[PDB]
């Protein structure tokens, strides 16, 4: 979808994410992939249920490129 | 807390460093050993802010360029989250301005996308690239000009970055600002030499990405300038 929507849904969902102080979502919101809000929704929920495994209660850059690549194919 | 499976990095993120300081001196080895993310106490402290950690890991000389498994040097952690004191510590003991994480980006990159002016001239002083392409080939004007960075733009035009080079997309900053509706930001780039004719990868240039409020602006402009200077 369109590069600001895209902003706009990871930004507001994350807005309730603890994420560390370094995370820029820019990263993905730029890449050329057209995806869903669904999808967002999900790697954002991915991400913070992924804060588990490795189980940190913030999320982490990787929390991201990890939902993001799983999620998006 | 708990960010990482070996306990100083965790009190180095927690702000601990009363702790952090005894064991360290007790066994100076400890300061640089790396976790399960290849993070060491000095990444963690750059990702928490805490400013006096970050000087006593660099009193004692640990390494300050090295990267975590995703490529982020302390450095980059520094100024995408926007730690001005810690980035400015960092540059004074050597940083590598342009490091490069696993998404191509320097420090800029991210400086530029979130709007941290200070950082972003600090790095440019300090040498950066203002031209650095990531992975997609993107700039840190795209991100500046694409999220309505105004003074960032100005920032990096200062510094010479340049205004034309294409993402994997064939995007420049300006189709960027018109795609988003940057108006000011579009206006500021095609005055400082952003061409209306490049077409991206969808055969578009930014006067067929802009709204047409927007691209008659930008159109004027672009004569404005092809007839003087």
């Amino acid at each position: 979808m369109d590069r600001r929507q895209k902003r706009l849904i990871f930004s507001t969902i994350t807005s309730k994410m603890n994420l560390s102080e370094e995370v820029d979502l820019e990263d993905y919101v730029a890449r050329p992939d057209k995806i869903s809000g669904a999808d967002i929704n999900s790697i954002c929920q991915e991400s913070g249920m992924l804060a588990v495994r490795e189980n940190r209660y913030i999320v982490l850059a990787k929390d991201f490129e990890k939902a993001y690549k799983t999620v998006i194919k | 807390g708990c960010v990482s499976n070996i306990m100083i990095c965790n009190l180095a993120y927690s702000g601990k460093l009363d702790e952090l300081k005894e064991r360290i001196l007790a066994d100076k080895s400890l300061a640089t050993r790396t976790d399960q993310d290849s993070r060491t106490a000095l990444h963690w402290a750059c990702s928490a802010g805490h400013t006096e950690i970050v000087e006593f890991l660099l009193q004692l000389g640990v390494p300050v360029n090295d990267k975590d498994d995703a490529g982020w040097s302390p450095l980059h952690i520094a100024a995408s989250a926007g730690f001005d004191e810690i980035v400015k510590a960092l540059l004074v003991k050597g940083a590598h301005v342009n490091a490069v994480n696993q998404n191509g980006c320097t420090p800029l990159h991210y400086a530029a996308s979130k709007n941290r002016h200070e950082i972003a001239v600090m790095l440019l002083e300090g040498g950066a690239n203002p031209d650095a392409k990531d992975h997609y080939d993107a700039t840190a004007m795209h991100r500046a000009a694409a999220k309505g960075n105004l003074k960032m733009v100005h920032i990096l035009l200062f510094y010479k970055a340049s205004t034309n080079i294409q993402d994997t997309e064939g995007n420049t900053p300006l189709h960027l600002a018109c795609d988003e509706e940057r108006v000011e930001e579009a206006k500021f780039l095609v005055t400082q030499g952003a061409s209306i004719y490049i077409e991206n990868k969808e055969e578009k240039t930014p006067l067929q990405v802009a709204k047409g409020g927007l691209g008659l602006i930008l159109k004027r402009l672009a004569e404005g300038e092809e007839a003087s200077m």
